[PDB]
């Protein structure tokens, strides 16, 4: 049962910075790599942020280079999504997924599960 | 090749390697640390 | 990177008929592509992975096939619960999703 | 003599939690690392768990992912395997390997050493 | 993973003869690849690992040889005590185990 | 806001050595290689060197090769590039770029964010 | 390495027109070649990408076109703040920029 | 002056025990790993064991795994090796070497200095 | 582990003469190998440590050279005391010794 | 300190059926932690200690194992006196106890 | 040792709102990492501890949170009282002190 | 209730010497460790010493580090602060601050109970 | 270990302009490499440790920069009393150290 | 105000043992490592020997491992090097070498405060 | 405390054979550890103290070794006399005995 | 025994102003340690016994503090009638004073 | 207890020499180390106590030094009353003498 939820949503203005968290439990965290994926309705499904199973190696989307920090710590099995500077192109619902169902070293990118998703919305 | 790519590939495997040698190393420096 | 795009935008289709959903990509994306189902209020789910290969847990009736840039998903007996949005993803260069086809009653 | 005893095999009843124990000796255990295996009647053999020699990094085939922990004492000379939420698909003989017969850094990964195996079964 | 198949199923041998076990992996697994001996009531006994090297107290009568998606397992002579079932296993991406192929009288 | 800043610049005699530093801020450093242009009036354009992600592989022009050193640190986010033996050819405008605005596996060496440039004089 | 060379040096044409300008390389370059604004005391802009694709935040106006050894770019109606010299580069062999086109009022 | 002498040699029968010992003096003995190295005629030189500086890791062969133990006693500079379970195969010169010349981190494992030897015949 | 292997078994030459010694490895071991000169009666010496650095007290007579798989040990003009038989170590993976190769008068 | 945490709360087992108990660390404890029996309106009786090791006067019947952050009490064959509520505590960093699971007749 | 710095230097917010309080370190602190308040002639009030525990009396306004070089403390509705200059402390290699962030009425 | 005192401060000349202490009530004074912290105008907070809870270790600032003595008497419940050729750098408010806020021996080094303080002003 | 050469041996330059001295490692030393200033007949001054960082006291004159096998030391302005030897030391594995450079006037 | 001062110089035969004596004042003697550096005419600067904070590990040069000893006596703050069987090649002026600024745990084994340096000459 | 063991339990030499015996401890013990021998109907004898250290009148027949864990005593060349059993105690952390090794004739 | 040192040996002061007097021993003296005031031509007057007790009809003038290895005698507002030398005495090992340190006018 | 060894056995040390003595431990006698002067036919005399410092009455010619297991005496000029046998007492653990070493003509 590899369950993901997600918190730390709610409303903020343009320019501030909101932190997201995501709660993985049902798996050995620290053996795998786990991602964000954003829902934008008009736009899609939107890939945000992947992090290495020990954080060694971070990368980010292009909309959102520079201005979204991804982190994870395997003492508390949470993800944690940084967001500063937000722009009112970021409103969307934000997934944690994770990449893969098991380990198969040609096949991995795809997220074998998802998180019920946290809303996040940017206005005045 | 001066044009191969020198950017990092995202797509890379960030899973841990499960076949990565769990024996421990005999060829570990046994010598006490002066540094 | 590479552009997704799915061809039609909605399908008609009774329940018991088979369904034909169509990804193309701009580039080659060899045999790395996955298949998610997503319903009203409820997060993306796995269905097919690779390029055929099925998740754990998903009926045989989901079949994927496919290889470069033409991708095709078919439903072969679609039952009441699978009307829903289909999204196609590429990550052999970087990590991109489609637009999305949807799944209507006929 | 690399000689591996199992222990702790038994019946118990679907979503209880059963150990095995695993006591090893005629080598030296803190330098080696373990597995477990599984032999299922009609399936044949499959693969459960890994630990490095020192507990650093665990490693579960996705059947048994979140449900089955691995661990060692490179004290007492012994390796538990702690199977929670057991189901019928987990009724076969557990056995406990030794990964390679000797060092090597190139070669690693297949059970120079099996134990004599124990039974575990699940029903009602 | 990797899925291991094996062919045929049985291999029926008098003694003396010579007996060949095959091993097919859908993806190339190199030069990592072993091969156990199972007897009735017994645990697997490692006979071969790498791709050739024999474990330490295998007689000389067991070679194995191949690489790639394409392997064997050659018994130039066997004795009574060789007739058991052969299982063949991938280490270089995962562990995963073949069917096992068992050889009987003739 | 990818932003790029030049420094080390200035006048020395031909024979010294000289070193130019480029901070880079606004986007994952680590994860990009960085490029040196030189640019000379009556002659326009010129590439000097590349370097990798983390330094593992150098390539340098013929003007300036196995005089011109280029190196990186990761830690703080700089771009180095030590100009030893200078001689009055080599009197331009140096550019600090990075290569491409997003990764794309098949499209590199192309210069998407540029620094604000550095002079260089070499005479007597 | 590829020698490159543009043409016409320069060009009068006044604003509201389309200005047309002409790269071409010594050996064939594909699809990797890119065009970059340079303003008097600025540092160069990447307007056009590879053949055509267009960098974030750049107008539509840009518009490049041409392979192999023939790349243009055009401007459909130029503008004021378009006053520049631009810059042709190819990466497909190499690093080599052209000697640069300068546009100017009429 | 480094300056290895064995000691403990004889002779022996199958399936008996003996313990071999070495006294270390002219450098700083607990600041380097020692090593036990074998020379059978016919056979040549073989490895049998390595200790750390502070006698943390033990390394055996592949031949002699489970039945040496080596041993060493900073106090007294002596290094020792329990040769339990001999066999007709264990007779042979055993030599006290000393890892390294010097302290180099990437360059260790070779023999910089060697005792002169003791003979062990395993013999009826 | 790694095999290691010297050939010729036994070198002939006169004081005075260049003799070469070569030393071969399975697998590469990278320049992590060192050269051992055992006399009769006499625990073996380290002359070479590394691929080619040589140990105190060592004549720079001696003289090493290789990486990888192939490694051989010179010695410029052999001298009275330079008869003896000489061992091949490989430090890389495990710790495995060569043959050993004797160098006798002609 | 260390947070202790129980898990399950309650566990319902019937006589002669084995029960078992369960114990979280947030941190690393090691080989410390007992585990104590409370039954109503008596003090807490130290049945285990260390990480295995059986108080004097404790039947074989109660057995714990684990160490690090993972700790079990487990009762082979639960008998009628064995209802009550079982603690426990770590003394590695602190002196810090766990919530308590209780076992009740089913 | 480590130099400590903070970002912005100075916040604007009124009663209600969230306010966010950044921290960062030249090097890896792992997760020891103190935040302060002082109000103007107090002493300063030790309200975060390692990298998001809270000290005792500590209302669950303040929540601390980061790893690594990246450190912030948010005020989920920050109140009248909550007007202070904010410190910043390491204590994973020396002790040293952030500049200090300033809260202020907007 | 923890309270901490201090006193000794006043205006002294540069090249003197001047003693704080610090009077420590409301827990068990020979259970902790405490240290001393320094507050400027236009620098911020600064660290000065530190001492065990037995007085067995003290460790001063590199800025302090031979020219200030910390000393604690468990008997009176009482730390001091001896600090000899004052220096007009020296000018700040000291603070008698306890290390940590309950024992937890992976995190320690946080002042958790601090004291009111005193000015010490060195000018001619 | 790793052996340390400054080049050149000496540089001559008159007060005022800009010296540069050199320093090579054989092997990687990263950025733990310290820089000494001895004058005739007084014992070495440490100027730059790490790899640029500045020891407590030295003017902000003397700049330090480089990693990995390739070391400079730069003086931006020379006065007179900075005419001395300058050594390269490296303690990322051991402690060695350079050969020494002169400076002296022009 | 940190002043290092050694003693014990002179001219001695070879073969014959002399002992070096240093005087440490002005910081906290037993927090920091000690050194000694030798300088030979013609040769450059050259490390001898290091001694931890409380004298629990010492490590020597190549040159001098086995013949020199390092000392310390955190009641006196002194060091001392007991030189034996010295020979011509250890003619050079030896310093008191104090490690690093201050307390750097990633940075350490720089020299930063020297003493004034005594001459030892090996001559008949 | 700790669990001291023996192997074997009995040991069978001739006399002028040499006779060795061992005793493990279930956690360490370093170097305090002490040898008993015990004749019918007589009272213990101290033979070893220490590791190593041999009791005032014991002849240096007896020779014990060993350390941490791992103890053994010999005895080179037994006599008549030596026919008894041998007690192993540890004093590092209170005082256990072991079983006891009984010598007996061949 | 133990030896006391004091530093200054003499200080140079006006009426007024704060007198700092250092006593140090070589060996720990705890807490046993009196300070002694001697004017020209009579007996020392005992001013501090213990570490810090003043000598009943002394004013708090005169105060001392210090343990250990290190005491230091400071006088609040130094007036004139006080001028005089100072003595330091152990009685903790022995009975030993120091050379003595006068105090002057400036 | 404390076994006490010196070595050399006998030095050869002419008048206006400096002649060294050494005595080493077993085990750690910390600074508890005395030296003794034994003319023939006369009682020793004790030159050193402690372990640096000096019997009343014994020229400063003698200086001893040493803690630990090393201990060393040194002669500055010896003169011809100081030809004799030199004794070296521990009186940390016991109260034990070493062999002694006698100081001759050359």
């Amino acid at each position: 049962q590899v369950q993901l939820v997600e918190s730390g949503g709610g409303v903020v203005q343009p320019g501030r910075s909101l932190r997201l968290s995501c709660a993985a439990s049902g798996f050995t965290f620290r053996n795998f790599g786990m991602h964000w994926v954003r829902q934008t309705p008009g736009k899609g499904l939107e890939w945000v942020a992947v992090i290495w199973h020990d954080g060694s190696n971070k990368f980010y989307a292009d909309s959102v280079e520079g201005r979204f920090t991804i982190s994870r710590d395997n003492s508390k099995n949470m993800i944690y999504l940084q967001m500063n500077s937000l722009r009112v192109e970021d409103t969307a619902i934000y997934y944690c997924a994770r990449d893969s169902l098991f380990y198969d070293h040609d096949n991995s990118g795809y997220y074998g599960y998802w998180g019920q998703g946290t809303l996040v919305t940017v206005s005045s | 090749d001066p044009n191969a790519n020198p950017n990092v590939d995202p797509n890379a495997n960030p899973n841990v390697d499960p076949n990565a040698n769990p024996n421990v190393d005999p060829n570990a420096n046994p010598n006490a640390n002066p540094n | 990177q590479i552009v997704m795009t799915q061809s039609p935008a909605t399908v008609s289709v009774s329940p018991g008929e088979r369904a034909t959903l169509s990804c193309r990509a701009s580039r080659s994306v060899t045999s790395k592509l996955a298949w998610y189902q997503q319903k009203p209020g409820q997060a993306p789910r796995l269905l097919i992975y690779g390029a055929s290969t099925r998740a754990t847990g998903i009926p045989a009736r989901f079949s994927g096939s496919g290889s470069g840039t033409e991708f095709t998903l078919t439903i072969s007996s679609l039952q009441s619960e699978d009307f829903a949005v289909y999204f196609c993803q590429q990550y052999n260069n970087g990590f991109t999703f489609g637009p999305g086809t949807k799944v209507d009653f006929k």
